[PDB]
């Protein structure tokens, strides 16, 4: 079992060396698209019922 | 390998019947409908019969209802066409062509070849202003059509078609629902229009796109054809 | 309206068959045949004639079909509720052997989706049982056991043992041992499935 | 004021009316739905549909009793309005007599109902039933007139047999026995036979049969025979008679108990039926 | 010396973790609770497509968000047309074991998999005017569970095998195989840029992987138990799990740690869809409880329910321009909610 | 001679 251990150890290796931002950033960064494509969508803004396909 | 084949063709006494017959063999045959699309000797293309698939629902043109019935034989896969009463004004060349309908579907997609018969001696009007026009190779060219009474459906689906028609051949499509190409037809060919206005463009003409083009609407089942335009070289 | 119509044509055919097919399709009985390994569930399929195998049979004007899923080594929970509907499970145990047996159907008699379907049991493979308890006796597997050592009596002990893990007043168990016998199988499954159905129309008219 | 029985019949009929306009429209709304995806319920479609029929006619012997006979409608009326009344009520006792034939036929052949059943079968038995309500109810609109006398004016509707004699005592023992007896032998010989079928063996006992056949068998004796004996009674003696007074002042107790079990049987459904109030909120 | 390979994994581990407690300088909710909130979210129905028999387990969208496709056990795969409620095709299967359905970009192709572990293409566009199978795809050694289209030449697919591989439909051979994972694998979604995807199996786990090269990138460990659903966000740098935790759980891909929870105390069932929209502001999770819910993505807060289905909410989508969504059940039943 | 007031129920 020595080939399977040697795979996990240079996995755990390859995963180790990743580059790391700060959480605010993401969450600013969600907050930021949320409220930039909030004007196009139709299910938290109801659709008027002239232009629904479905009524 | 779609084929269709078409017997019994000939001379007809007046007051006679016959009898017409179109094999298929190359495709499903009890999925399409069926059309009789006749022509005469030197004029444009006539519709006739209308068979829809489980033999439920027949239409006939007003010029000959009453006087021929239109039957299929799925198990055997032919399709007949009893006339009685001929007349002098029924010689023509009579097509046989196939049509399947649901959404997203290209209805008259392959024509039969057609076959002769000689006989011993509240509707839409679509206008072709072109019957003759001269082209050059590497030019382009433009057909216009025109209608009586709008064909924008509440859908938002405009039903006109285009068909060329080479000497010594069957008809072909190439544009259905005034937007959609056919598939095969090269891109050189596009269609638009806005109400009761069409155009077609033929940029990059070759030495094969000379014949007769015809447009077809098909919002009302008493089918309408046009005068045609011919383009010779 | 447009040519949509032919369209409607076409959907309501389409309806037509698809309740035609259900109809047709709805005159079967299904059944289950999980097991342990080795069991004789593959010699008893024959004798009656990687994925999943289904076989099938028609006896006294009854179709039916026979589903085998021995072949996916996996955890049983993942797909136990696809075969939910099922009229009723044909466990096969080998008197030869066994705790593992008995794990196997005292989880799948206490199962939630399976606790409303019968449950027919064979015990396979008498006469080699015969001989091995001729040679040594029960107490190998059954310490706590106290009888004598002939073969009616620990046929008895081992179906008693196998029975005691139901726990539904409901539920229906049909012990048999085949004793690799011809001819039975089918009769067996005939009489359960009378009984099972018989059960089912008298539910369903609203008597029970 | 009316010092006759005739009260307990008005207090029956209002009774009747109010638990029989609700019970049997919810279940026939139930039942609607549930067609084109279950055998089961064309039988108890019909029978809700005859029920609530009778249910909504059933007003208009209170305010005919209410009156001292009086006939606000005319002749045509007269004519057609008692036939429909009794058809509803003789498909009713039919469509009870198929059903309990359909639950023998389905215990005793499993199999061969597994093979070939289908609701044409239903649609034909049904068919067949109200077919033979028409045939039993055909002797109504032809023998039925109305008369007006010169005394104090009023007008009523009676039935006018002539001077032969020798057909009242036909049609009534015909519809005495094809609305009695017939059925009542169906039931009972079915339910017999099923149930000691279901008790011979174990995977079968339910306890629950022998109570809903009870409830089915006795309200249907009780509830009929007072209303046959009667009629049978009735239909035999001289015009002129001491004895025909008792009878002419229990006719309608007896059409009010024997319409007692119009409104009865849909609660038998109502209760037995699993699932009820789980799919009253599929149906809707 | 295998102690030493546990000890120095071992280390790695707890570095790992070390690292990614260091970059936790805030959370979601302190940014974010300076913003105003949604209030109620009211949906009626609108269709109901009743055509199918039993349990109908799959269904998937049209890129023209006017054309649906469902499989169900009684082994029909039908594709409806959302606007008219007509039936267009039907398609009969040979095995009724079907769990997974899937519809090309392109609308030239439909796949389904399931028990038999055989991956099957129809094509639509035939010249003789019916639906003809094209290729049969084999090789998995366990059941399908998922099946995506990159193109109109190359599927992806998930098994139960504990493994995942690329295949080339003109030639039926698999390309690339992906391997790391310990138990079935069950979830799989596809990146917007189509060069990245994530899956998650039976062993509280999932993970990223590079449609290129086969490796894998990162690792998260969040959940408890088995997850049942995955789903990128619109932007693409986030994606939300479901698991019989009855929790559902928000990962960032840049940051590799979790960020929120969507638990309540009245919920015990597990979940079986997840689905965004448009501008991920809303998060949709069908449950055990007959029923689905709706819940405020940066809030954690619940903002409305749905309900009228009598049995489990088996599957769940989200059209392209986000107009309508649909659900489907066990009950064989099909709604439309705007 | 034919009349007996049969009620309406009948």
């Amino acid at each position: 079992s020595i080939a399977q251990a040697r795979k996990l150890v240079e996995q755990l290796k390859m995963e180790a060396n990743i580059d790391r931002i700060k959480v605010s950033k993401a969450a600013a960064d969600l907050m930021a698209y949320c409220e930039a494509h909030a004007k196009e969508d139709p299910l938290l803004t109801p659709v008027p019922a002239s232009e629904n396909p479905f009524r | 390998d779609v084929q269709l084949v078409e017997s019994g063709g000939g001379l007809v006494q007046p007051g006679g019947s016959r009898k017409l017959s179109c094999s298929a063999s190359g495709f499903a045959f009890s999925s399409f409908g069926m059309h009789w699309v006749r022509q005469a000797p030197e004029k444009g293309l006539e519709w006739v019969a209308y068979i829809s698939s489980g033999s439920g629902t027949i239409y006939y043109a007003d010029t000959v209802k009453g006087r021929f019935t239109i039957s299929r034989d799925d198990p055997k896969n032919t399709l007949f066409l009893q006339m009685t009463s001929l007349r002098s004004e029924d010689t023509a060349m009579y097509y046989c062509v196939r049509s399947i309908y649901y959404y997203g579907s290209s209805p008259f997609d392959f024509w039969g070849q057609g076959t002769t018969l000689t006989v011993s001696s509240s509707d839409i009007v679509m206008t072709q202003a072109t019957s003759s026009v001269p082209v050059t190779p590497g030019e382009s060219v433009s057909i216009s059509c025109r209608s009586s009474k709008s064909l924008l459906h509440s859908n938002g689906n405009t039903y006109l078609y285009w068909f060329l028609q080479r000497p010594g051949q069957s008809p072909q499509l190439l544009i259905y629902r005034m937007s959609n190409l056919a598939s095969g037809v090269p891109d050189r060919f596009s269609g638009s229009g806005s109400g009761t206005a069409f155009t077609l463009t033929i940029s990059r003409l070759e030495a094969e796109d000379v014949g007769v083009y015809y447009c077809m609407q098909h919002l009302e089942y008493p089918l309408t054809f046009g005068a045609g335009t011919k383009l010779e070289l | 309206s447009a040519e949509e119509r032919a369209a409607l044509e076409r959907s309501k055919a389409i309806e037509k068959n698809l309740k035609e097919d259900g109809i047709s399709a709805a005159k079967d009985v299904k059944l289950l045949l999980l097991g342990a390994d080795n069991s004789g569930k593959s010699t008893i399929v024959k004798q009656m004639k990687t994925g999943i195998v289904e076989t099938h049979f028609t006896f006294k004007n009854l179709h039916f079909r026979l589903f085998d899923v021995g072949g996916q080594r996996s955890e049983r929970k993942k797909w136990i509720h696809c075969f939910e509907d099922v009229t009723a499970i044909i466990f096969c145990v080998d008197l030869s052997d066994m705790h593992e047996s008995l794990m196997l159907f005292d989880s799948i008699c206490n199962n939630k989706f399976f606790i409303d379907t019968s449950i027919i049991l064979f015990l396979n493979k008498k006469d080699l049982f015969g001989e091995k308890i001729k040679k040594s006796p029960l107490t190998i597997c059954f310490p706590e056991y106290t009888g004598p050592n002939t073969y009616e009596d620990a046929a008895a002990y081992i179906q008693a043992q196998f029975e005691s893990k139901n726990r539904s007043p409901n539920k229906e168990i049909y012990c048999h041992m085949t004793c690799a016998t011809d001819t039975n199988n089918a009769q067996v499954i005939f009489d359960a499935v009378t009984d099972i159905i018989i059960a089912n129309n008298l539910r369903g008219c609203g008597l029970y | 004021t009316l010092r006759v029985p005739d009260i307990l019949a008005l207090v029956i009929f209002a009774v009747v009316f109010l638990v029989g306009v609700l019970g049997n429209a919810l279940v026939v709304w139930v039942t609607a739905f549930e067609a084109k995806r279950t055998i089961n319920a064309i039988w108890f479609l019909n029978l809700a549909v005859a029920d609530f029929l009778s249910c909504l006619a059933l007003p208009i012997l209170f305010t005919s009793i209410v009156q001292h006979h009086h006939w606000p409608f005319g002749g045509a009326a007269c004519s057609i309005l008692p036939s429909l009344i009794l058809l509803n009520m003789y498909a009713s006792i039919l469509l009870l007599a198929t059903i309990s034939a359909d639950r023998f036929l389905l215990v005793f052949k499993p199999i061969w109902c597994q093979n070939f059943r289908g609701a044409g079968l239903a649609w034909i038995a049904c068919a067949v039933a109200w077919g033979l309500a028409l045939l039993l109810t055909i002797p109504s609109f032809l023998y039925r007139v109305v008369r007006e006398e010169y005394f104090p004016p009023k007008v009523l509707c009676g039935v006018d047999y002539s001077h032969d004699k020798r057909r009242e005592r036909a049609v009534a023992i015909v519809r005495l026995v094809l609305g009695f007896l017939w059925p009542l032998l169906t039931l009972t010989i079915c339910y017999t036979f099923i149930l000691l079928r279901t008790w011979s063996r174990r995977a079968t006992r339910s306890t629950k049969t022998l109570k809903v056949v009870v409830a089915v068998v006795a309200s249907f004796f009780i509830f009929w025979l007072p209303y046959q004996v009667t009629g049978i009674m009735m239909s035999f003696l001289e015009p002129s008679s001491p004895t025909f007074l008792l009878l002419k002042k229990l006719d309608s107790l007896c059409v009010s108990f024997a319409y007692i079990n119009c409104c009865i049987n849909p609660i038998i459904y109502v209760v037995a039926g699993q699932g009820f109030q789980g799919r009253l909120r599929k149906s809707l | 010396e295998l102690d030493q390979l546990r000890q120095e994994a071992e280390q790695l581990k707890n570095q790992i973790r070390d690292a990614r407690k260091a970059c936790a300088d805030a959370t979601l909710s302190q940014i974010t609770n300076n913003i105003d909130p949604v209030g109620r979210i009211q949906m009626r129905t609108r269709r109901t497509l009743r055509g199918h028999l039993a349990k109908i387990y799959a269904m998937h969208w049209g890129t023209d968000s006017r054309l649906l496709v469902s499989a169900s056990q009684d082994g029909k795969l039908i594709i409806w047309d959302s606007y008219t409620t007509n039936k267009v095709h039907a398609i009969p299967l040979r095995s009724s074991w079907v769990m997974t359905c899937a519809y090309a970009p392109s609308g030239n192709y439909v796949a389904c998999g399931g028990l038999d572990n055989i991956c099957s293409i129809y094509n639509l566009k035939t010249r003789e005017g019916n639906v003809r199978v094209s290729r049969e795809l084999a090789g998995h050694t366990g059941y399908l569970s998922c099946c995506r289209f990159l193109d109109d030449n190359q599927i992806v697919t998930s098994s139960g095998d504990t493994t995942c591989a690329l295949w080339d439909i003109e030639t039926g051979q698999q390309t690339t195989t992906f391997t790391g994972h310990t138990g079935d694998v069950m979830s799989l979604s596809l990146a917007p840029d189509t060069r990245l995807f994530v899956s998650g199996a039976c062993d509280a786990s999932a993970k990223l992987w590079d449609v290129r090269e086969g490796m894998c990138r990162q690792t998260f460990t969040g959940h408890e138990s088995d997850i049942n659903a995955i789903c990128f966000f619109p932007n693409g740098n986030a994606f939300a799990t479901g698991s019989d935790d009855a929790t559902c759980r928000l990962f960032d891909l840049r940051a590799d740690q979790e960020l929120m929870t969507y638990s309540h105390d009245n919920i015990i069932c597990g979940i079986t869809s997840v689905s965004f929209s448009k501008s991920g502001r809303l998060l949709l999770a069908g449950y055990d409880d007959f029923n689905c819910n709706v819940w405020d993505a940066l809030k954690a807060d619940r903002a409305g329910v749905l309900a009228g289905h009598d049995n489990r909410v088996s599957c769940l989508g989200v059209t392209d321009d986000g107009m309508a969504v649909a659900t489907g059940s066990w009950d064989s039943f099909l709604k439309i909610w705007n | 001679y034919s009349f007996k007031d049969m009620p309406l129920x009948r």
